[PDB]
C-alpha cells in the first residue's frame, strides 16, 4: 500500500534532486481526485512563490524562471488519484534552498457525497557542493567497528584466561 | 381367548418388521414439505396401522387394568403420545397447523424402539450427556464471564458507523435517523463499504480506523449482521461468545471487534480462543472420551482339454508373482487416472483413454483367468475375488456404452489394502463403521433426519413467505428450511460448526425463540454429544608440545559456559527481533535502518565467531553428527554468503535477494536453545513416522476423491462475473462462453472468471478438498459445484443441486473419518512415547516436569486442619458464624446476585438506571468488604495462609480502588478506555464463584496442570508464527487486498501479519488469506505498479509460495493443536483419576 | 388472501361515536409512498362504493357530502392499523364499510369488510 514517507533535507550542487511529497488517503478504495500545487520561497526571503501545479494530467509550470526547464514531475502516472505529489530538480542549483510547500487539493467521491479536503507538505531543502554523510550513518558505521573490535578483545582476553588456567592445571600432574 | 392370539401377533418378527416398514414409509412421506391431495386416506392408514398396534399391544398387556404395564417401560409413551396427537389432529385443531403437524415427528423416533440395540446406544449417550453435565455448567460459567467482559470492554463498540461531515438542510444525527430506513437511505449518509449489508464500522483509536476523509466515527443505528453480532446486552454477548467458543465464524467477529475498538483486542481474543473455544471444546471431548471408554470396558469386562487349460492357466497365474504385476498395474492405473485435467490436449485424451482400457483389459483378462482356473464357486467364495468380478464388470460396461460411468473405476486403489497395513486398519475402521457401530450412525441419521424435518415444517413457510427480509432479490437464499434436502443440508451444516450464518437468517425470517430453541438443540446434540462419540470411539480403538588439545579444551569450556551460551541466547532474540521493523514503513526511520543493516553485520559477525569456536571446540565429527548444529551451520553459511555479497557489491541478482529472504528462517537458532521448544519438536519428531503412514493412507484416500471430484467438476466453474458487482450473469442471455465472449467485445466490463480454488486438475482438487475438509472456504466449491452445468456453460442456480452429496460423502470420509483417524493414530503414536519415556509426560522440561509435581501436589486428600477458634468469645461466635454454611452460601448468593447485576447492564441504558446500577454495586462492594474484614477480624493469624482467602482479599481491594479510581478519574482526568479497562477489576468478585462449584474448580485445575505444556506448545506456535511472519512480511506485503486481506489486516506490518496468523492458527478464513495471493497474471492483477513510497513493483504473489505457506501453515497448526489436544486429554484424566 | 380482520358486525347507537376497527398484518415494514389505504361505504350490499379516506402519501379524507365532517382517521398504519373513526353516527350511516390495503413489495391486496348497524 501507500506510505507518507518524509522528503530528504539535503541536496547537492550541480545534481539531480527529487523532493517528496506522498499524502495518501484513510481509506484506498477510495475514489478520489487529486490535483497539487507548489509553493515556494528562496533563502531569506518573505513570500511563498507558486512554481509548477500539476492538475489531472497535465504539468504546467509557472513563469519562475529559477526552476524553468530544469524541474520535471516525479509522482503517480495516469491515475487522476495522484496520491503520490514527488517533485523531480534536475541540474540542482544554489537557488533550490528554501520552504517548498506541496498543496493536495483531494476532494473525493461517494455516493451522493463529494468531500472536498486539502492537505499541505512543507519541505525545506538546503543544497550543498559536497554529500555530507549524515552523522546516524557515521556514528552507525563507527559503533559498528567498536562493538567488533570490543567483543573480539573480550573473546581474547577469556580466552588467554582460560588457557593458561587450564595450562596451570595440566602441568598439575 | 383373542388375548392370546393379541400376545401371539405381538411378539413376532414379522409383525415388528411390518410396523419398521410402516414407520419408514411414514419418514418417507414427512419429506414431502406440501403433501397431495390424495394422501390424507393414506395418513389415514398410517394413523390407523399406528392405533391397530396400539390396541393390539394394550389387548395383550393391561385387560381394564389401566395400562400399567404397557406405560411401565416409557418407550411407549411415545406410540401413545402419537396416537393421541394424530387423533386430535385429525379431528378439530386450533390454527397453529404446522406447530402441530410438526408434532408427528416422533413416528421417526419409533424407529429407536422398533430396531434392536438402538434402545441400548441411546440409553448411552443419555448416560454420557449425565456426565456431560458439569462440563456444561462450566461451559456456560466461562462463556457467561468473557461475555461480561466482552461486555464492558465493546458494550456498543460495533455501532460505530463512519457518518458523514456535510450535512445539508440544517438536519442533524437525530433528525436523519428518526427519518431514514430504507438502505439506500442509510448509505446516502454512511459509509456502506460496496456491498455489504451493514455500514462499516470506524475508530477514535489511531490504529483501530479508519473513517474515509469526510466521515467521522459516531456510535448511531444497529449493530452489524441485522443486529445480531453486538455486545450490546449480556444475552447478545453470550451469543457471540458462544459463537467463539464453537469456532463459528468467529473470524468475522474478530475482524469486526479489532476494526471497532482497536487492534490491540486482539489480546482479548488471543485469551478468549486459546482459553474458552480449545480448552471447552477439547473438555468436552475429553469427559464424553471418559464416560464413553468406562462403559465400554465395564460392557466388555473337451473336458481334457478343458482341465488341461485349467492345469496350464492356474501354474502361468504363479501366485507370488503376478500379484506384485498387477499392483504395480493398479498404481501405474491410479497415477495414470489422475492426470486427467480441463485444459487438456486431444492427444493426452486419447493416451489416457488408451492407457485405462490397456489396463482394464490387463484386468479382465486375469481376473477371468484365476476364476475359471480356480473355480468359479471357490472364487466367488472370497470377498476380494468377487470385488474383482465386481470392478471388472462396472469397467467392461465402458466397452461401447457422463463420468459417474467411469468414475466408479477409482476404488480398484482398495485392492492395495490386502498388502496394506495401514489401508487395513483403514478399512478395518470404515467397515466397523457399518458394522459394530452401524447403530451409532444409525442414530445420527435418525437425529439428522428429524431435525431436517422439524426445522422444515417449523421455518419452511416463512422462508417463503417473505426471504425478502435476508435477501434483496427476493428469492431463497442458499441455505434455507424450505425443503426436505436443504433443511437436510443445513441440519449437516451446523454438524459442521457452521451454525450462526444459518441462524441470522432463519432468525429474521421467523422468530429469535424458535430459531435458537432449533438451533441449539442441533448443535448440542450433534456436536457436543454424537460427533464427538465418534472422534471418542475412535480413540478409544487406536487406545487398543601438543598446544591443540589445551587450545581445544580452553575452547570447549568458553563454548559451553553458561554466560556464553545466554549471551548467544540474547543476541539470537535481538537478530531475530531486528526482523520485525523491515516492513513497508521502512522508508521512513531511515535512521533505525541504518542501525539495523550494520547490527545485521555484526550479528552475522558474532555467529560466525560462535561457529568458529564450536568447531574448534568440539570437532567436526561430533559437530556434523548433531542436527542442531547441522542447522545453525546453514543458517550461518546463508547470512555469511548474503553479507559477502553485499559487502562485496554486484548483489541485487536473482538467487541471491531470493536468499536474502531465508533470513526469516534466523528464528530457528532459538529451538536448540529453548527446551520448551526442543522437547515439543522431539515429541513431534518422534510421532512423524506414523504420521506419514496414516497421512499417505489419507493421500490415497483423497486422491480417490480428487480424481472422482476431478470428473465431476472439471472446467465447469468457469462464469461470466459482472466485473462491478460481482454477480454471475442471468444465464438466460450468455448460457455459455461463446456468447460470455461476444458479451466481452460489446460491454467493457465482464469476466469470463474461473474460482482460483477449483477441480480443474488433481492438485486444485487436493486443495478444494483440503478446504471443504476445513470448512473455512468450501462455500464457495460447493454453491459453483451445485450451479455447474458443463465444462463451457454458464452455470445456472442449482442446476445440479445433488453434487451437495458428492460433498457431504467427501466431508463423512475423506475429512470426517480421516481427521478423526489422524487424532486416532497420533494420540496412540503419542501415549506409545509417553510410555517408551519411563511413563512421562513429553511436552514439559525436567524443571517443568517437577513443578508440575509439586503443582498436582494440592490436590490433597487430607483436609487441613480448619483454624483454632479465638478464646475470646464475642470473636468466637463471629468465628462460628463465619465458618458455618449458612455463612458460605450466604456469600455464594450474593456473588451470584453480583453477577446478575452486571449482566442487567446494556446499551443505551437511562441515566437513573445506570445510577441505580452503580449504587447497587458500592452497595455490593461495602458488604463484601465488610464480610472479608470480619472474617479477617477472626482469623488475623491465620487467614491470609490459604489461596482462597488471599484471592477474596485481592478481588475486594481491586473492586474498591477500581470504584475509586473511577471516582478519581470523574474527578480528574478524561479515559474511557482505560475507565473500562479498570472497571474490569469487578470481575473477579464473580471468578470467586468458583471457590464453591466443585465439579468446575476440578476441570480448572486441569487446566492449570495442564498450561506447562501448553506454554512449551505456545513458545513453539509463537517461533512458528513469528517465522511465518516475517515471510508474510517479505513476499506477501503489497498483494492486493481481497478477502481476508484489507486495510485492517494483511501482511503490511508484524502486528497486522501476527493478527493474521492467529485468526489462520485455528485455521478461521485460512481461504480469505490465501484468495489474495493465489491470483497473479492480470486481470488479476498489476505486475508492474509504483506503490508510493516503496521501490516495490506489482501487487500480486506467487501462488506456489502462498499455497506453500498457507498449507504448511495450517497443517502445523493442526499438529500443535493435536499437541495441545494431547495436553488436555492428558491432564484431564490425571485429575479425575487422581 | 391479506390477514385483514375487522368486526363482520359493528352495532353502534345513533350519537355515539363509531370507531371502525381492522388489522392489517403483511411481512416487511410499512413505507410511506409505498402503502396505501382505502376506505369506501355502500349504502347496501348490492350498492356503489364510495371512497371516503384514502392513504397516499399522506391521509386524504374526500370529506363526502353524506358524512359531513364526521370522518376521521383513528389508525397508525405502521403498526397495521388503519382505523377510522365516524363521529356522531346517524341512522343514514348504516351500511357497509369497506378498507383495501395494498403494500409494496406485497401484491396482494388486504380486504377488510365491515357491517355497521345504527341503534335507536
Ligand atoms: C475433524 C474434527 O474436527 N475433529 C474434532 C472434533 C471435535 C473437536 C476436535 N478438537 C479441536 N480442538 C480445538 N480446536 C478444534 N478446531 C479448530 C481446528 C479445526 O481443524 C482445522 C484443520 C486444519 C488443518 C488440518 O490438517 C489438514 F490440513 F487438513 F491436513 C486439519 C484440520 C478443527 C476444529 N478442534 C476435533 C479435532
Ligand atoms: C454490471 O453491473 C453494473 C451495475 O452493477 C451495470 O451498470 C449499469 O448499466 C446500466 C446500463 O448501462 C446503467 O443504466 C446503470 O446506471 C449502471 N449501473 C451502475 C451502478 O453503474 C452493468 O451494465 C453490468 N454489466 C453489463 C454488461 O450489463
Ligand atoms: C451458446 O449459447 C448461444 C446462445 O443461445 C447459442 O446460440 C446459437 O447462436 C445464435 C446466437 O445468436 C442463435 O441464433 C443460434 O440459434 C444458436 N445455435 C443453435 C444451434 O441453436 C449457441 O448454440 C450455444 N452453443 C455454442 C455457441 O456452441
Ligand atoms: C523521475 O524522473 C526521471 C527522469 O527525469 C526518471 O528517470 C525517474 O524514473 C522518475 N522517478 C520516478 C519515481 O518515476
Ligand atoms: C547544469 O547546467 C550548467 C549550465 O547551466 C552546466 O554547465 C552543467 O554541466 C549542468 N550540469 C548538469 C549535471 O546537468
Ligand atoms: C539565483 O538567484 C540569484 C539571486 O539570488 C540570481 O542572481 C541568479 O540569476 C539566480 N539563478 C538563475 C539561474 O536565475
Ligand atoms: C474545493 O474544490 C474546488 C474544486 O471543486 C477546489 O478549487 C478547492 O481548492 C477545494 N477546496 C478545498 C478546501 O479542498
Ligand atoms: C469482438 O469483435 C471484434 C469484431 O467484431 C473482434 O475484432 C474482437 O477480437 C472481438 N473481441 C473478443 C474479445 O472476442
Amino acid at each position: 500500500g501507500c506510505v507518507e514517507v518524509d522528503s530528504e533535507t539535503e541536496a547537492v550542487y550541480g545534481m539531480t534532486f527529487k523532493i517528496l511529497c506522498i499524502s495518501c488517503k484513510r481509506r484506498s478504495e477510495t475514489n478520489a481526485e487529486t490535483f497539487t500545487e507548489w509553493t515556494f520561497r528562496q533563502k531569506g526571503t518573505e513570500e511563498f512563490v507558486k512554481i509548477l501545479r500539476y492538475e489531472n494530467e497535465v504539468l504546467q509550470l509557472e513563469e519562475d524562471e529559477r526552476f524553468e526547464g530544469r524541474v520535471v514531475w516525479n509522482g503517480s502516472r495516469g491515475t487522476k488519484d495522484l496520491q503520490d505529489l514527488s517533485i523531480f530538480i534536475t541540474n540542482v542549483t544554489y537557488n533550490h534552498s528554501g520552504d517548498y510547500e506541496c498543496h493536495v487539493y483531494r476532494l473525493l467521491f461517494f455516493e451522493n457525497y463529494e468531500h472536498n479536503t486539502s492537505v499541505v507538505k512543507k519541505i525545506h531543502i538546503e543544497v550543498v557542493d559536497k554529500a555530507n554523510r549524515d552523522m546516524a550513518s557515521i556514528v552507525s558505521e563507527i559503533m559498528m567497528y567498536v562493538l567488533i573490535v570490543v567483543l573480539t578483545i573480550w573473546l581474547v582476553a577469556e580466552m588467554i584466561y582460560c588457557y593458561k588456567k587450564i595450562a596451570a592445571a595440566t602441568e598439575t600432574a | 381367548p383373542l388375548r392370546r392370539i393379541s400376545i401371539k401377533i405381538l411378539v413376532h418378527s414379522l409383525f415388528s418388521m411390518l410396523i419398521m416398514c410402516t414407520i419408514l414409509t411414514n419418514c418417507i412421506f414427512m419429506t414431502m414439505n406440501n403433501p397431495p391431495d390424495w394422501t390424507k386416506n393414506v395418513e389415514y392408514t398410517f394413523t390407523g396401522i399406528y392405533t391397530f398396534e396400539s390396541l393390539v399391544k394394550i389387548l395383550a398387556r393391561g385387560f381394564c387394568v389401566g395400562e400399567f404395564t404397557f406405560l411401565r417401560d416409557p418407550w411407549n409413551w411415545l406410540d401413545f403420545v402419537v396416537i393421541v396427537f394424530a387423533y386430535l389432529t385429525e379431528f378439530v385443531n386450533l390454527g397453529n397447523v404446522s406447530a402441530l403437524r410438526t408434532f408427528r415427528v416422533l413416528r421417526a423416533l419409533k424407529t429407536i424402539s422398533v430396531i434392536p440395540g438402538l434402545k441400548t446406544i441411546v440409553g448411552a449417550l443419555i448416560q454420557s450427556v449425565k456426565k456431560l453435565s458439569d462440563v456444561m455448567i462450566l461451559t456456560v460459567f466461562c462463556l457467561s464471564v468473557f461475555a461480561l467482559i466482552g461486555l464492558q470492554l465493546f458494550m456498543g463498540n460495533l455501532k460505530h458507523k463512519c457518518f458523514r461531515n456535510s450535512l445539508e438542510n440544517n438536519e442533524t444525527l437525530e433528525s436523519i435517523m428518526n427519518t431514514l430506513e430504507s438502505e439506500e437511505d442509510f448509505r446516502k449518509y454512511f459509509y456502506y463499504l460496496e456491498g455489504s449489508k451493514d455500514a462499516l464500522l470506524c475508530g477514535f483509536s489511531t490504529d483501530s480506523g479508519q473513517c474515509p476523509e469526510g466521515y467521522t466515527c459516531v456510535k448511531i443505528g444497529r449493530n452489524p449482521d441485522y443486529g445480531y453480532t453486538s455486545f450490546d446486552t449480556f444475552s447478545w454477548a453470550f451469543l457471540a461468545l458462544f459463537r467463539l467458543m464453537t469456532q463459528d465464524y468467529w473470524e468475522n467477529l474478530y475482524q469486526q471487534t479489532l476494526r471497532a475498538a482497536g487492534k490491540t483486542y486482539m489480546i482479548f481474543f488471543v485469551v478468549v480462543i486459546f482459553l474458552g473455544s480449545f480448552y471447552l471444546i477439547n473438555l468436552i471431548l475429553a469427559v464424553v472420551a471418559m464416560a464413553y471408554e468406562e462403559q465400554n470396558q465395564a460392557n466388555i469386562e473337451c473336458s481334457p482339454y478343458w482341465i488341461k487349460f485349467k492345469k496350464c492357466i492356474y501354474f502361468i497365474v504363479m501366485d507370488p508373482f503376478v500379484d506384485l504385476a498387477i499392483t504395480i498395474c493398479i498404481v501405474l492405473n491410479t497415477l495414470f487416472m489422475a492426470m486427467e485435467h480441463h485444459p487438456m490436449t486431444e492427444e493426452f485424451k486419447n493416451v489416457l483413454a488408451i492407457g485405462n482400457l490397456v489396463f482394464t483389459g490387463i484386468f479382465a483378462a486375469e481376473m477371468v483367468l484365476k476364476l475359471i482356473a480356480m473355480d468359479p464357486y471357490e472364487y466367488f467364495q472370497v470377498g476380494w475375488n468377487i470385488f474383482d468380478s465386481l470392478i471388472v464388470t462396472l469397467s467392461l460396461v465402458e466397452l461401447f456404452l457422463l463420468s459417474v460411468l467411469r468414475s466408479f473405476r477409482l476404488l480398484r486403489v482398495f485392492k492395495l489394502a490386502k498388502s496394506w497395513p495401514t489401508l487395513n486398519m483403514l478399512i478395518k475402521i470404515i467397515g466397523n463403521s457399518v458394522g459394530a457401530l452401524g447403530n451409532l450412525t444409525l442414530v445420527l441419521a435418525i437425529i439428522v433426519f428429524i431435525f431436517a424435518v422439524v426445522g422444515m415444517q417449523l421455518f419452511g413457510k416463512s422462508y417463503k413467505e417473505c426471504v425478502c427480509k435476508i435477501n434483496d432479490d427476493c428469492t431463497l437464499p442458499r441455505w434455507h428450511m424450505n425443503d426436505f434436502f436443504h433443511s437436510f443440508l443445513i441440519v449437516f451444516r451446523v454438524l459442521c460448526g457452521e451454525w450462526i450464518e444459518t441462524m441470522w437468517d432463519c432468525m429474521e425470517v421467523a422468530g429469535q425463540a424458535m430459531c435458537l430453541i432449533v438451533y441449539m438443540m442441533v448443535m448440542v446434540i450433534g456436536n457436543l454429544v454424537v460427533l464427538n462419540l465418534f472422534l471418542a470411539l475412535l480413540l478409544s480403538s487406536f487406545s487398543s608440545g601438543k598446544i591443540w588439545w589445551n587450545i581445544r579444551k580452553t575452547c570447549y569450556k568458553i563454548v559451553e559456559h553458561s554466560w556464553f551460551e545466554s549471551f548467544i541466547v540474547l543476541m539470537i532474540l535481538l537478530s531475530s527481533g531486528a526482523l520485525a521493523f523491515e516492513d513497508i514503513y521502512i522508508e521512513r526511520k531511515k535512521t533505525i535502518k541504518i542501525i539495523l543493516e550494520y547490527a545485521d553485520k555484526i550479528f552475522t559477525y558474532i555467529f560466525i565467531l560462535e561457529m568458529l569456536l564450536k568447531w574448534i571446540a568440539y570437532g567436526y565429527k561430533t559437530y556434523f553428527t548433531n542436527a542442531w548444529c547441522w542447522l545453525d551451520f546453514l543458517i550461518v553459511d546463508v547470512s555469511l554468503v548474503t553479507l559477502v555479497a553485499n559487502t562485496l557489491g554486484y548483489s541485487d541478482l536473482g538467487p541471491i535477494k531470493s536468499l536474502r529472504t531465508l533470513r526469516a528462517l534466523r528464528p530457528l537458532r532459538a529451538l536448540s536453545r529453548f527446551e520448551g521448544m526442543r522437547v515439543v519438536v522431539n515429541a513431534l519428531i518422534g510421532a512423524i513416522p506414523s504420521i506419514m503412514n496414516v497421512l499417505l493412507v489419507c493421500l490415497i484416500f483423497w486422491l480417490i476423491f480428487s480424481i472422482m471430484g476431478v470428473n465431476l467438476f472439471a472446467g465447469k466453474f468457469y462464469e461470466c462475473i459482472n466485473t462491478t458487482d460481482g454477480s454471475r450473469f442471468p444465464a438466460s442471455q450468455v448460457p455459455n462462453r461463446s456468447e460470455c465472449f461476444a458479451l466481452m467485445n460489446v460491454s467493457q466490463n465482464v469476466r469470463w472468471k474461473n474460482l482460483k480454488v477449483n477441480f480443474d486438475n488433481v492438485g486444485l482438487g487436493y486443495l478444494s478438498l483440503l478446504q471443504v475438509a476445513t470448512f473455512k472456504g468450501w462455500t464457495i466449491i460447493m454453491y459453483a459445484a451445485v450451479d455447474s452445468v458443463n465444462v463451457d456453460k454458464q452455470p445456472k442456480y442449482e442446476y445440479s443441486l445433488y453434487m451437495y452429496i458428492y460433498f457431504v460423502v467427501f466431508i463423512i470420509f475423506g475429512s470426517f473419518f480421516t481427521l478423526n483417524l489422524f487424532i486416532g493414530v497420533i494420540i496412540d503414536n503419542f501415549n506409545q512415547q509417553k510410555k517408551k519415556l519411563g511413563g512421562q509426560d513429553i511436552f514439559m522440561t525436567e524443571e517443568q516436569k517437577k513443578y508440575y509435581n509439586a503443582m498436582k501436589k494440592l490436590g490433597s486428600k487430607k483436609p487441613q486442619k480448619p483454624i483454632p477458634r479465638p478464646g475470646n468469645k464475642i470473636q468466637g461466635c463471629i468465628f462460628d458464624l463465619v465458618t458455618n454454611q449458612a455463612f458460605d452460601i450466604s456469600i455464594m448468593v450474593l456473588i451470584c446476585l453480583n453477577m446478575v447485576t452486571m449482566m442487567v447492564e446494556k446499551e443505551g441504558q437511562s441515566q437513573h438506571m445506570t445510577e441505580v446500577l452503580y449504587w447497587i454495586n458500592v452497595v455490593f462492594i461495602i458488604l463484601f468488604t465488610g464480610e472479608c474484614v470480619l472474617k479477617l477480624i477472626s482469623l488475623r493469624h491465620y487467614y491470609f495462609t490459604v489461596g482462597w482467602n488471599i484471592f477474596d482479599f485481592v478481588v475486594v481491594i481491586i473492586s474498591i480502588v477500581g470504584m475509586f479510581l473511577a471516582d478519581l478519574i470523574e474527578t480528574y482526568f478524561v479515559s474511557p478506555t482505560l475507565f473500562r479497562v479498570i472497571r474490569l477489576a469487578r470481575i473477579g468478585r464473580i471468578l470467586r464463584l468458583v471457590k464453591g462449584a466443585k465439579g468446575i474448580r476440578t476441570l480448572l485445575f486441569a487446566l492449570m496442570m495442564s498450561l506447562p505444556a501448553l506454554f512449551n506448545i505456545g513458545l513453539l506456535l509463537f517461533l512458528v508464527m513469528f517465522i511465518y511472519a516475517i515471510f508474510g512480511m517479505s513476499n506477501f506485503a503489497y498483494v492486493k487486498k481481497e478477502d481476508g486481506i484489507n486495510d485492517m489486516f494483511n501482511f503490511e506490518t508484524f502486528g497486522n501479519s501476527m493478527i493474521c496468523l492467529f485468526q489462520i492458527t485455528t485455521s478461521a478464513g485460512w481461504d480469505g488469506l490465501l484468495a489474495p495471493i493465489l491470483n497473479s497474471k492480470p486481470p488479476d492483477c498489476d505486475p508492474k505498479k509504483v506503490h508510493p513510497g516503496s521501490s516495490v513493483e506489482g501487487d500480486c504473489g506467487n501462488p506456489s509460495v502462498g499455497i506453500f505457506y498457507f498449507v504448511s501453515y495450517i497443517i502445523i497448526s493442526f499438529l500443535v493443536v493435536v499437541n495441545m489436544y494431547i495436553a488436555v486429554i492428558l491432564e484431564n484424566f490425571s485429575v479425575a483419576t487422581e | 388472501s391479506m390477514e385483514v380482520t375487522v368486526p363482520a358486525t359493528l352495532n353502534v347507537l345513533n350519537g355515539s361515536d363509531a370507531r371502525l376497527p381492522c388489522t392489517f398484518n403483511s411481512c416487511y415494514t410499512v413505507n410511506h409512498k409505498q402503502f396505501s389505504l382505502n376506505w369506501t361505504y355502500q349504502e347496501c350490499n348490492n350498492c356503489s362504493e364510495e371512497m371516503f379516506l384514502q392513504f397516499r402519501m399522506k391521509i386524504i379524507n374526500l370529506k363526502l357530502e353524506r358524512f359531513q365532517d364526521r370522518v376521521e382517521f383513528s389508525g397508525n398504519p405502521s403498526k397495521y392499523d388503519v382505523s377510522v373513526m365516524l363521529r356522531n353516527v346517524q341512522p343514514e350511516d348504516e351500511g357497509i364499510y369497506n378498507c383495501y390495503i395494498m403494500n409494496p413489495p406485497d401484491r396482494h391486496r388486504g380486504h377488510g369488510k365491515i357491517h355497521l348497524q345504527v341503534l335507536m
